[PDB]
């Protein structure tokens, strides 16, 4: 259960405030690459960055309204299902104002050709770039981005009722943000659908990403953290 | 199970 939850009594404005307060820091790469990259040094940077991002993603998840009302069991399942989708929406968000490039970190901005270094990486970079460009075109606002990141967390393991009540509250919040920005009812419903449809592309990139991370594992190119090995195991 | 320990 999650009956009586504070998360359902929140206003849209209070839900946005809670979500903004929860935000993880923007991480730097603890290493600059020597140019050029190998398969091993690229995957090393991304895997290292991802491992550091996961630690903060865990603290974020706990400050997401409704999340901590779940059993520790269900909390584990949702993060296990969502974590790469969450890293990915973050990447495409930070990359919006960097046309043709992926801002992995302020000191790790790559274009698609540096993607070629690793085998099968270029196709996913292109999908990430396209998603980033779609956000840029739609002028995705910070308040909308934190709502979507929360939907991904709550949504990506629900079939993979309280979770439904919290997702409904997050939908009310997005429409609030859109009403407030001066969008007609018609424009609101159309923007909501457009943002949510992008989540199915983010799910897609996450599933391909995971196939790739499991290829890379088998290859033994780069060591993965225990935490990262558990997350992979969760998706077989 | 690391995530269980970090989430608690």
């Amino acid at each position: 259960a999650g009956a009586g939850s504070l998360a359902l009594s929140l206003t849209a404005d209070q839900m946005v405030s809670a979500l903004l307060d929860a935000e993880p820091p923007i991480l730097y790469s603890e290493y600059d690459p020597t140019r050029p990259f190998s398969e091993a040094s690229m995957m090393g940077l991304l895997t290292n960055l991802a491992d550091r991002e996961l630690v903060h993603m865990i603290n974020w998840a706990k400050r997401v309204p409704g999340f901590v009302d779940l059993t520790l069991h269900d909390q584990v399942h949702l993060l296990e299902c969502a974590w790469l989708e969450i890293l990915m929406i973050g990447l495409v968000w930070r990359s919006m104002e960097h046309p043709g490039k992926l801002l992995f970190a302020p000191n790790l901005l790559l274009d698609r050709n540096q993607g070629k270094c690793v085998e099968g990486m270029v196709e996913i970079f292109d999908m990430l770039l396209a998603t980033s460009s779609r956000f840029r075109m739609m002028n995705l606002q910070g308040e909308e981005f934190v709502c979507l990141k929360s939907i991904i967390l709550l949504n990506s393991g629900v079939y993979t009722d309280h979770i439904h009540r919290v997702l409904d509250k997050i939908t009310d919040t997005l429409i609030h943000l859109m009403a407030k920005a001066g969008l007609t009812l018609q424009q609101q419903h159309q923007r909501l659908a457009q943002l949510l449809l992008i989540l199915s592309h983010i799910r897609h990139m996450s599933n391909k990403g995971m196939e790739h991370l499991y290829s890379m594992k088998c290859k033994n190119v780069v060591p993965l953290s225990d935490l990262l090995l558990e997350m992979l195991d969760a998706h077989r | 199970a690391i995530l269980h320990r970090l989430l608690q």
